[PDB]
């Protein structure tokens, strides 16, 4: 059916909650209310309170109950309600349930899916919109997935809940239902470390991950009204990346760029470049460079539009690499 | 097997917070032994003041709806909570509201205009004037009273004779940083006022799911300081535990946490919250009798000291302010990136002095 | 394909060369600043 | 101007958190009602365990000095708070220790050459045996509380009739994740056990500079469930605190906050660090009341008592060159142990470092 | 005077102390301990508990009280007692401080220094030693600083004091009394953000921070006597990164690598290599390689020896950069 993204998320949800009972979902707001995005909207009314469940206001509490719960064989799909609060959660994530296989040496294992949203162009408050992929990007232990579409969303959302160990699922508030896209029913999975070509090209190799594809895309279109092909690459797992994928491409084109919405000083495209320049730097003709938001904070939302990356950046930043 | 008194204690402990009320719903005082010592002039004003934040936040939806302001969590029902608490406050204390508490420094000097800037997402909005005691709204549940700790302590040490005041609501209460926050202002026994503001629920959640303790106030008893749980709809209530609270710290007696029972009847925020999806119109019209402000003006009314042309009067007032503020807020020039890289530091870093000149470059067009 | 490092491709077009012809002395073929300049140079 | 009454409020609360104590430091009995239901033979297990313990502990700290063990946090005067709270505990019940709690997971089923091995700093150390239901000993104070309130709703909603138990220091109920644990059991109404062990002392921190409440078990008020504060040298109201905890947690009625109230004899640990306040609580020693106790009773003698410290420093032996004689770690061993199905970087890394191990 | 590192933080602090009423120094055991690894002994005594305070054991409250005495006109220096303890307190540190200039829009400012030890080699229990300065270098708002010897610990903690924005100061625990060097007595500044040439060299440029500056240095003279000449650079500060003075050095060498102990997935190294890649990829005679840890989680302490990066990791990959 055409579905939304969070349409998506959603039947994904149902999917696990009908195939494995020992799938639990809870956070704030996700039970009656369904979600403050709808994403959890009639689960708890078709499974039950004792599988879908409203928490206290406390993040750690959150992430620690998940910890718990998983120790009792349970599978815990916790939510965060923005990944701006991730602050408040960092150690039940980065200091204990991504290290507790290893602390164990095999003994226990976390098969934790946190789901949370985040992503600018929505005008929200503050700390709602940030990109902080870039922190739990740099924690062994984890993986980190971030969809485009609704068909990688619930492809992704299945292969997360079923992996054994810690996965970090973010979802780009601008992208839960501004658009629809056919996503088959029933259950199926996405490979998590797998990225996927968008657009085939020739001339260069455009590397992007959420709402970034979709700029990356338009980018496309008229740098080809211009005579040049792109190739677009959706990473669509950040933490790992998928290397194979990412180098075949630029091997082809000799010419790569990097497309995120985080800060210069965030994100994973330092990783991506960095990942490019030692294993095909034989083949690029010029430099990976990046498109990437300003070294500030996240912006007050009335300056979303000046601040974050847009299609016009990467035109811009293309042509600058193709003219290198 | 032997059993221990756990009823016994829950009961005894409870006990110790019983509901602090000084006048009813119909406005008769009923502790007259606790009525706050108030001139007929600042009774008038805490009824103004509280009539004008009910126009605000019925003007604020309307703006909102209009696309005129952004994020903004609804006060009515609060103003009794919000107001009566700040009425008792003094120039030079320090306030940390967070994102509903957007009356409180207002009239601790906020600009409104400022305000609304704050809502719809501009950074001139949080730039507070200079003298004026206030954080902007803290979006991170229970960030405020970590802070608030240090601020107190700050006071303690220059030795000034002013407090800190916060604000979160129920909610707020299960976190961590809620918990650190009233135990750090207990150890340094810092001039801290900690104000719980229980609406009933937290987003869709209902307070009883927050905690089984049967008060919010007995938290307090957590971090050794006493706590306080007032009748939140009553604004004299409100105002004689913010007083007392006050007396005590900055005698150099430590904090004090202050639960009230107040109701918002709107909805979480004006982001999509929809209060059908968890409350029934029942309890809502329940909380509606309550109103701080129908009480107040049968109070004020008996005493001869409020009649409807002065109520109009403040009204109007409002409106016309309301209207003059959001105005200002348009005409407020709109952000450039290179405003964004000024403010991140004193003196910028390497990275934001290239990205500062290629902004630059790029806003000379 | 061509195996070279970005210096070395950036010199080529400078200079107007065709880097796909140039036969590589380098290791494993890589072709160097120095082929370029014995490209030119005859 | 009108005063609300702190000064009493204060006062009433605490009078709901009196001191329980069964065993005075004579070994007399002072509450015969509380008096917990143990055959002989238990309150004899109960004490070679604490003595077993007290060695256990000196050993330790003599194997650090000597350089054969490596991070180890001293028990010495906590006997009665780790050994008679655990000794109420089933085998269904799950352990989340603090990282001085090493002698209840011992007591629980680990074997002691990987509790050295803990300490030395192994992976095989933290191999759990399966079905013994403990974590390794957690280091970041207080996230072994909200990790409980997550444990015990898992024993809830599987039916089990067990508990999570966890323990901490005084320094420990400071922080925002002790408050947040026992507020979710709370709220959850969890079969959780939350111990607090308030020897005084946070490394060098005196326990009336973490807080100015005049107790630790009245924090509980704040997650709404009940607290009770004992003596924390006194092996049989800690048992029967615990019990009590236990069997109101298994019957659905929730948590329980205990405070116990000890002392460490020792440093806070082996890596960097009052004479008199040291002497006065030597005197309080659980081992000195429970001893006379027993022999009063016709239940321990010197030569039981020498037999167990023998039988401890033998296995005590044999567990330190058990330890010694485990494989040393390579890189290759900590990959694997990183997730079920190694990721393309960590793939990479794996023959790495398979290569170089060759 | 002779010094080792602690002793140059000691004295730094004690000129702060002295030089500016305002500064004050809290936390777990700084006290009347004078901290667990001595930095502050005799501040309290010599200043008094008004100045020199011990704090409940509580990261996050250290965090917000930091933030609120700064509020008040004060330049806290608080003490995290490790860095992998850093989980509890950031959102006070990222969420907070880094971000309060900007969003008071200059009203209000946070002069704080945050204090915290940190790597391996010493054999501490778990999340003691693990290297996190890649999750706070992601965020705008805040400077990271790592000296490697007691002259430029002292020399950066006072700039870093004096700084009127966040400052995290991570002192390396193996550093902390390895080895001691000639240091002023009285006040002397080193500028935050400037790296400095710890060895001239021509062949290859390595790049390092914290303990990997001695392991690069000790790789640097075996490479010499095989008459590779190595240029050693010392990050000193990590973000923001010293960029004039790293591509001047690649620029001259034409070959570079960079050391850290941190995971490959996480510390700053990537950073590093995208940067180099973007302004002097024409000057490369080999691709930018890194030396740094494994991807899992911190080594269990008898595990640190084949774990962390030494100088015979430096020179293998160096090698691998002169014969690419
Ligand atoms: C640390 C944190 N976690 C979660 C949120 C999401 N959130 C935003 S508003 C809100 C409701 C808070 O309820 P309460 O503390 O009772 O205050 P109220 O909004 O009712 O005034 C929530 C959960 C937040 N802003 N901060
Ligand atoms: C989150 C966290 N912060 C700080 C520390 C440092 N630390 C370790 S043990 C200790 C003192 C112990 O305090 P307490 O909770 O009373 O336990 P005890 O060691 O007395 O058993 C401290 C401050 C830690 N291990 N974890
Ligand atoms: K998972
Ligand atoms: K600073
Ligand atoms: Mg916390
Ligand atoms: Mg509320
Ligand atoms: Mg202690």
């Amino acid at each position: 059916a055409q579905m939304t993204m969070v349409q998506a998320i959603t039947d994904a949800l149902r999917i696990e909650l009908k195939n494995d009972p020992n799938v639990l979902i809870f956070g704030e707001d996700v039970g009656v209310n369904g979600g403050v995005f709808r994403a959890t909207e009639g689960l708890q009314a078709e499974f039950g309170e004792d599988r879908v469940f409203d928490t206290p206001l406390a993040e750690s509490g959150i992430g620690g109950l998940a910890i718990g719960l998983a120790l009792q064989g349970f599978r815990p799909v916790p939510e965060i309600q923005f990944f701006g609060f991730v602050y408040e959660v960092m150690d039940s994530i980065c200091g204990q349930m991504a290290r507790i296989r290893y602390r164990t040496g095999g003994r226990y294992h976390m098969p934790i899916t946190i789901r949370s949203p985040f992503g600018g162009g929505v005008h929200t408050p503050e700390l709602h919109s940030d990109s902080l992929e870039g922190l739990v990007a740099q924690q062994p232990g984890l993986k980190v997935v971030i969809p485009s579409t609704p068909y990688d969303a619930k492809g992704l959302l299945i292969s997360a809940i079923r992996d054994n160990d810690p996965v970090i699922f973010l979802e780009h508030l601008k992208l839960y239902r501004s658009f629809r896209q056919e996503v088959p029913e029933g259950e199926y999975t996405i490979p998590i470390g797998k990225a996927d070509i968008k657009r085939e090209g020739k001339d260069i190799t455009i590397i992007a991950y959420g709402a970034m594809v979709h700029e990356s895309l338009k980018a496309a279109a008229e740098l080809e009204k211009e005579g040049i092909s792109a190739e677009v690459v959706d990473l669509r797992t950040v933490q790992p990346l998928d290397i194979e994928t990412i180098i075949g491409s630029v091997e082809k084109t000799g010419r790569a760029i990097v497309v995120q919405e985080a800060q210069r000083q965030a994100g994973i495209a330092a990783n991506v470049v960095a990942e490019i320049n030692e294993r095909a730097i034989l083949s690029l003709e010029a430099p990976v460079l990046r498109v990437a938001a300003p070294d500030t904070v996240y912006p007050f939302a009335q300056a979303e539009s000046v601040w974050l990356p847009n299609f016009k950046d990467v035109i811009e930043t293309a042509k600058k690499v193709m003219n290198f | 097997t032997f059993q221990f008194p756990f009823a016994e204690q829950l009961e005894k402990v409870a006990e110790q917070f019983p509901t602090f009320q000084i006048l009813n719903e119909e406005g008769e005082v009923v502790n007259e032994e606790a009525m706050p010592e108030l001139s007929d002039e600042q009774l008038k004003e805490l009824m103004r003041r509280m009539v004008y934040t009910r126009i605000l936040d019925q003007r604020s939806i309307s703006l909102n709806r209009q696309g005129r302001l952004g994020f903004y969590a609804p006060t009515a029902g609060q103003e009794a909570s919000q107001i009566a608490s700040h009425f008792a406050l003094e120039k030079e204390d320090f306030i940390l509201p967070g994102y509903r508490d957007v009356p409180q420094i207002i009239w601790h000097g906020l600009p409104l205009y400022q305000a609304f800037l704050f809502s719809r997402g501009h950074f001139h909005g949080n730039q507070i004037p200079e003298g004026v005691n206030v954080l902007p709204p803290q979006i991170i549940i229970g960030a405020q009273y970590i802070q608030a700790a240090g601020v107190a302590l700050g006071l303690k040490m220059r030795g000034k004779k002013a407090v800190a005041i916060t604000y979160t609501g129920d909610g707020g209460t299960s976190q961590g940083d809620f918990y650190e926050g009233i135990n750090f202002a207990g150890a340094f026994k810092a001039p801290a006022i900690f104000v719980v503001q229980n609406n009933r629920f937290a987003i869709s959640t209902p307070v009883e799911k927050q905690t089984v303790a049967k008060t919010l106030a007995q938290k307090a008893v957590a971090a050794g300081i006493p706590g306080i749980q007032v009748d939140g709809m009553d604004p004299l209530a409100v105002y004689a535990a913010v007083k007392a609270a006050r007396e005590r710290a900055i005698n150099g007696e430590g904090p004090t946490l202050i639960e009230t029972l107040c109701f918002r009847y709107g909805p979480h925020t004006m982001s999509g919250d929809d209060p059908t999806r968890y409350r029934s119109k029942e309890l809502e019209n329940e909380w509606a009798k309550k109103d701080p402000l129908v009480r107040f003006r049968k109070f004020l009314e008996a005493k001869g000291l409020w009649s409807e042309e002065e109520e109009n009067n403040v009204i109007e007032q409002a409106k016309e302010e309301i209207k003059e503020a959001i105005k200002k807020a348009d005409e407020t020039p709109k952000q450039k990136v290179t405003d964004l890289i000024s403010i991140m530091f004193e003196e910028l870093p390497f990275n934001l002095k290239e990205q500062y000149e290629i902004y630059k470059e790029k806003e000379s067009k | 394909r061509v195996i070279a490092m970005p210096s070395v491709r950036k010199y080529a077009r400078e200079k107007g060369v065709d880097i796909r012809l140039v036969q590589g002395t380098g290791k494993n073929g890589r072709v160097l600043k120095e082929d370029i300049d014995a490209f030119l140079a005859g």
